[PDB]
RNA sequence: AGCCAGGAUGUUGGCUUAGAAGCAGCCAUCAUUUAAAGAAAGCGUAAUAGCUCACUGGUCGAGUCGGCCUGCGCGGAAGA
């Protein structure tokens, strides 16, 4: 991934391909061939989860050489995964949705902490914990 | 910043840890970006953790006030961009010529780092490491 | 130029000057904030 | 007043004449002279030049700081010489020089020929660019303003005489 | 106050998810990483981005910033 002239952060849908009213010309204004991106990403969908708002970090080079950097889905949508309650903020502090624990959430935090940018893996889960009541969730303790 | 002791609570915290430490270096970034700090303290994130210091307080009487407490000869390091690299674990530890890689790595000039106390020398490459 | 009786800084970049006994407002960012009087 | 306290340092060879309030500077590029306001005490007294408020004048330190930065850029002009760089962006715009006369073609029905004052040396590196040099910082800004005043940088296609460093802010056509 | 640097990582934050991507309207506004950087300050975009900005380093070297109460002034102020 090069510097920012065509550098974007994208991928509303991971399990769904080419969401043109979500993304469409969000990178098509930069004009990158996303047809080489998707079937490559279908070969990047060999191992992990499906049908989820998983983001991406895309920068291309000068001569159509393309590059994606995907990560784990955001901590605001990590609450909908390990808990099974696909809702969020709206107005979160008086929105009651549900509650799972630090010991339930940490199973998918066993993988993503190296995928995230930190050295404290006990505190990169706290990037979901303070996100939780910012998306209307409680944490079991 | 706050009042007098709050300006100097880190200056009495400057030398409390290098009272049991002995060696350090110099880093600065007049071009490098946050991914330098995010990953060269991930270098600290694999060495010890957080408090491998990258503090930038070499103002003309700020670290110079913290200088006569410990390692008296570093009063001439008062001019332009200097950050003190505090490391305890290991006599002549890992972070000794990985700064020489950092001359190439992403922080294009590292403020002409050279290393000050206990090689008993200025400029001389730091290569005699007890691993 | 908005002539007024009460000029005020609207942009962050708006500046108050006092050319020739008249109080102007000059905004380098926006030309619609160019005001004078008062 | 910070600029009034910081003195200017005259380099080698640059002459200084102080017969009261008239100040004459002779240098390598040329010879500038400037009479100051009657509220400053400029004291050579050394190599360098310091500036002080004369007695009684309420804006003494106000007139002092403008006395410095005048004579500061005055001693820069006789040594290095100031350069203004202009640019003719726009289709079918030409610039050329014939001595002290700049010939411009800015899409009018007649050519505009601006005659430079004594002290300006304009040349054209290309046909769409004006670079001119001179001693006095004031007088090359004034003649750069006059060349910009012929055809200002309109805010739609950016056409017009502009400064080389000057940024221009464009708009869009309304809706259709 | 300039000047030389960083200004990010989670995270399009679920959402009005048609998208608002730190930048319309919701409500949160916590955590990584810290020298510090705001799920964001404004500009600019259909949507990004660009761009600076707070914040945070270096230099330089001293006062500086914003309210309050008042004295006297300025604009507001065009007619046969």
């Amino acid at each position: 991934a090069k510097k920012v002239q065509a550098y974007v952060k994208l991928q509303v849908a991971a399990g769904m391909a080419n969401p043109s009213p979500p993304v469409g010309p969000a990178l098509g204004q930069q004009g990158v061939n996303i047809m080489e991106f998707c079937k490559a990403f279908n070969a990047k969908t060999d191992s992990i989860e499906k049908g989820l708002p998983i983001p991406v970090v895309i920068t291309v080079y000068a001569d159509r050489s393309f590059t994606f950097v995907t990560k784990t889905p955001p901590a605001a949508v990590l609450l909908k995964k390990a808990a099974g309650i696909k809702s969020g903020s709206g107005k979160p502090n008086k929105d009651k949705v549900g509650k799972i624990s630090r010991a339930q959430l940490q199973e998918i935090a066993q993988t993503k902490a190296a995928d995230m940018t930190g050295a404290d893996i006990e505190a990169m889960t706290r990037s979901i914990e303070g996100t939780a009541r910012s998306m209307g969730l409680v944490v079991e303790d | 910043m706050a009042l007098n002791l709050q300006d100097k609570q880190a200056i009495v915290a400057e030398v409390s840890e290098v009272a049991k430490g002995a060696l350090s270096a110099v880093v600065a970034d007049s071009r490098g970006v946050t991914v330098d700090k995010m990953t060269e303290l991930r270098k600290a994130g694999r060495e010890a953790g957080v408090y491998m210091r990258v503090v930038r307080n070499t103002l003309l009487r700020r670290a110079v006030e913290g200088t006569p407490f410990e390692c008296l000869k570093d009063a001439f390091v008062g001019p332009t961009l200097i950050a003190y690299s505090m490391e305890h674990p290991g006599a002549a530890a890992r972070l000794f010529k990985e700064f020489a890689k950092a001359n190439a790595k992403f922080e294009v000039k590292a403020a002409a780092f050279e290393g000050e106390l206990i090689p008993a020398s200025q400029i001389d490459r730091l290569a005699t490491l007890p691993t | 130029m908005k002539v007024r009786a009460s000029v005020k800084k609207l942009c962050r970049n708006c500046k108050i000057v006092k050319r020739d006994g008249v109080i102007r407002v000059i905004c380098s960012a926006e030309p619609k904030h160019k005001q004078r009087q008062g | 007043s910070r600029v009034a306290k910081a003195p200017v340092v005259v380099p080698a060879g640059v002459d200084v004449k102080i017969n009261g309030q008239v100040i004459t500077i002779k240098g390598k590029n040329g010879e500038l002279t400037r009479t100051l306001n009657d509220a400053v005490e400029v004291k050579h007294a050394d190599n360098t030049l310091t500036f002080g408020p004369r007695d009684g004048y309420a804006d003494g330190w106000a007139q002092a700081g403008t006395a410095r930065a005048l004579l500061n850029s005055m001693v820069i002009g006789v040594t290095e010489g100031f350069t203004k760089k202009l640019q003719l962006v726009g289709v079918g715009y030409r610039a050329a020089v014939k001595g002290n006369v700049i010939n411009l073609s800015l899409g009018f029905s007649h050519p505009v020929d601006h005659q430079l004052p004594a002290g300006i040396t304009a040349e054209c590196p290309t046909q769409t660019e004006i670079v001119l040099k001179g001693a006095d910082k004031q007088v090359i800004g004034q003649v750069a303003a006059d060349l910009r005043a012929y055809r200002r940088p309109e805010p739609y296609k950016g056409k017009g005489v502009r400064y080389a460093d000057e940024v221009v802010r464009t708009k869009e056509a309304k809706k259709k």
